């Protein structure tokens, strides 16, 4: 009998995808996407770019 | 954030009997996909069956 097996596969990941918040004088907190402003405060907005 | 997803799969089992005869045939692969990262490492991975 005759085992055989033949696979192939490709497989790509390109972009970014952002996060994290600003401050404005002690007043109001703009955060981006489920950044609490309840561990930061003055840590400006990042992101992240897979390739 | 919004987006689109789109996914087909599209897959068939063959076998032969003669009449008036059970046969099984049954398959599970697992599939593995690649996270990003090898020092910062971790796998995910799904199983598919077909009896």
């Amino acid at each position: 009998l005759w085992i055989v097996d033949l696979n192939k596969s490709d497989l790509e990941r390109l972009g970014t995808s952002w996060s994290g918040s600003i401050t404005i004088g002690d007043k109001l907190g703009v955060s981006l996407n489920q950044s609490s402003i309840s561990t930061l405060d003055g840590s400006r907005f990042i992101a992240a770019v897979n390739a | 954030l919004e987006e689109k997803k789109q996914a087909t799969v599209v897959s068939r089992p063959v076998l032969l009997t003669q009449e008036n005869v059970p046969a099984i045939f049954d398959n599970n692969r697992t599939f593995y996909t690649k996270l990003i990262g090898e020092r910062n490492v971790a796998l995910e991975h799904v199983t598919y069956g077909t009896m």
